[PDB]
């Protein structure tokens, strides 16, 4: 099992950005992919998750209206798109797996 | 238990023609445990299809499986001389059970 | 004198595969068992070593709530002294088991039309599991003398398969949500 | 619309030996199963293939109330797919059993101070019992190549032994009254409901 994300992104405010999250080793539509945000000097902050079978995304409060989880099952690739970038959205963004509610957040 | 009913008991066709062997299960059954085997006169059986539609390695394209639920069919697209043998089907719950066998001979 | 969070285990929206089974620890709370028992929505509710209607008047130092999803034909294996792929290679109860097992049909919640391959079971292992053992190992299983080194092929298979749960499956082949309550110093779980 | 005689089985003054178990045949009556399980008088009330609370809302063609006496240690064996001397040589439940097993301690009723040897089990038999087989044959068990001809001695023993129930026995060595309710099916018409 492996997760490899895309490269760093510099953008102006109001721009947009799309991060990718390739996987390898297992069956991509078997498990859930969720996203976590770590701003400078803050803790981890859970953003949400997308069902890899049905496509149904779930956004925790605060990441609604400008963030889009998406998938491309042709390349086992998760993506994170942010519209209308603000200065405060500056952070590290992690994609991560969920074996189960138990094995939740095992691979990063 | 699971009980398997092959039809017909004896299927007669000439070389070239297409063979449709039937296997019938006494109750609803998972397509993930159903295999087909070939037995030439005096030889140990050969695994042909496993799961429900997957060719075991070494088995040519002319063989092809199908089915779900309670009816499943082995299909030999174009018969060849070495395909005239008896064919059995397997299902499996707590333990394996087989079918009665279909003899395939020259018409 | 807080209540026990059973509703968080049973009524949980999603469960875990049987090979990576869940274990919730219950302590410092009160529990009404016959309310779960009078619920009459379960297909199996069988205890061992004690009675379901006498449960309310008892205490234990700790109670463990184990939950997973198996297949209708395999519920019979979640019992002491049982054999099979689930009993041997996924979840085993000790012969001196003194708890309860609970299950109900969950075809409505856990089966997708194309196929819900989210739930998995262990199929290939070299020896049975100890009582209450948990094996999450995904090492390639070696059936031949030649070793595998994380490469599938002949004599080298993935030790895990997926349940194929479709709504049109046979009842025995449908998914059943299972919960196990183990019973076990001063006591903190009473009624 | 008559009520079932479950009281006649459960509340019966004297029970049977386990090798010679009873089959009261229940037919043509209404059964309130929920009256039985909320009794909370049983140390074992473990069904299989059906839910105790959902039982009231059901019907069957024939209900078979099997009842016998064993020790508490052996109560575990009154289950599908068990081994042991009771499960193998006295009373065997099928691996497709679909009924209930009910048990309660009977040391007050079924134990005498000097020792009550009325109850018995089968200790020697050449092969396991078929499901729901009753074996009442008292034939001298042959252990050697030399036949017995109804004369005890070496390699020739009485097939039956006696439970030794004393009020001072260990709780597992104490008597437990068992009632086994076996449920059939439809196709044929039903006679027992709730
Ligand atoms: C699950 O939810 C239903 C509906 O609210 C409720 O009736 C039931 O008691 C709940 N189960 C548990 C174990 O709390
Ligand atoms: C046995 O007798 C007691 C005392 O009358 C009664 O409460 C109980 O219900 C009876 N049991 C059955 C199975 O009828």
């Amino acid at each position: 099992v492996q997760l490899v994300q895309s490269g760093s992104e510099l953008k102006k405010p109001g721009a947009s950005v799309k991060v990718s999250c390739k996987a390898s080793g297992y069956t991509f539509t078997t498990y859930v992919m969720n996203w976590v945000r770590q701003a400078p000097g803050q803790g981890l902050e859970w953003m949400g998750w997308i069902n890899t079978n049905t496509g149904n995304p779930t956004y925790a409060q605060g990441f609604t209206g400008r963030f889009v989880f998406s998938l491309d099952t042709s390349v086992s690739t998760a993506s994170l798109q942010i519209s209308s970038l603000k200065a405060e959205d500056t952070a590290v963004y992690y994609c991560s797996c969920e074996i189960t509610t138990l094995g939740g957040m095992d691979v990063w | 238990e699971i009980v398997l009913t092959q039809s017909p008991g004896t299927l007669s066709l000439s070389p070239g023609e297409r063979a449709t062997l039937s296997c019938r299960a006494s109750q609803s059954v998972s397509s993930s445990y159903l295999a087909w085997y070939q037995q030439k006169p005096g030889q140990a059986p050969r695994l042909l299809i496993y799961g429900a539609s997957s060719r075991a390695t070494g088995i040519p394209d002319r063989f092809s499986g199908s089915g779900s639920g309670t009816d499943f069919t082995l299909t030999i697209s174009r018969l060849e001389p070495e395909d005239f043998a008896v064919y059995y089907c397997q299902q499996y719950g707590s333990s394996p059970t087989f079918g009665q066998g279909t003899k395939l001979e020259i018409k | 004198t807080n209540l026990c969070p059973f509703g968080e285990v049973f009524n949980a929206t999603r469960f875990a595969s049987v090979y990576a089974w869940n274990r919730k620890r219950i302590s410092n709370c009160v529990a009404d068992y016959s309310v779960l028992y009078n619920s009459a929505s379960f297909s199996t509710f069988k205890c061992y070593g004690v009675s379901p209607t006498k449960l309310n008047d008892l205490c234990f130092t700790n109670v463990y709530a184990d939950s997973f999803v198996i297949r209708g034909d395999e519920v019979r294996q979640i019992a002491p002294g049982q054999t099979g792929k689930i009993a041997d290679y996924n979840y085993k109860l000790p012969d001196d088991f003194t708890g309860c097992v609970i299950a109900w049909n969950s075809n409505n919640l856990d089966s997708k039309v194309g196929g819900n391959y989210n739930y998995l079971y262990r199929l290939f292992r070299k020896s049975n599991l100890k009582p209450f053992e948990r094996d999450i190992s995904t090492e390639i299983y070696q059936a031949g003398s030649t070793p595998c080194n994380g490469v599938e092929g002949f004599n080298c298979y993935f030790p895990l398969q997926s349940y194929g749960f479709q709504p049109t499956n046979g009842v025995g082949y449908q998914p059943y949500r299972v919960v196990v309550l183990s019973f076990e110093a001063p006591a903190t779980v009473c009624g």
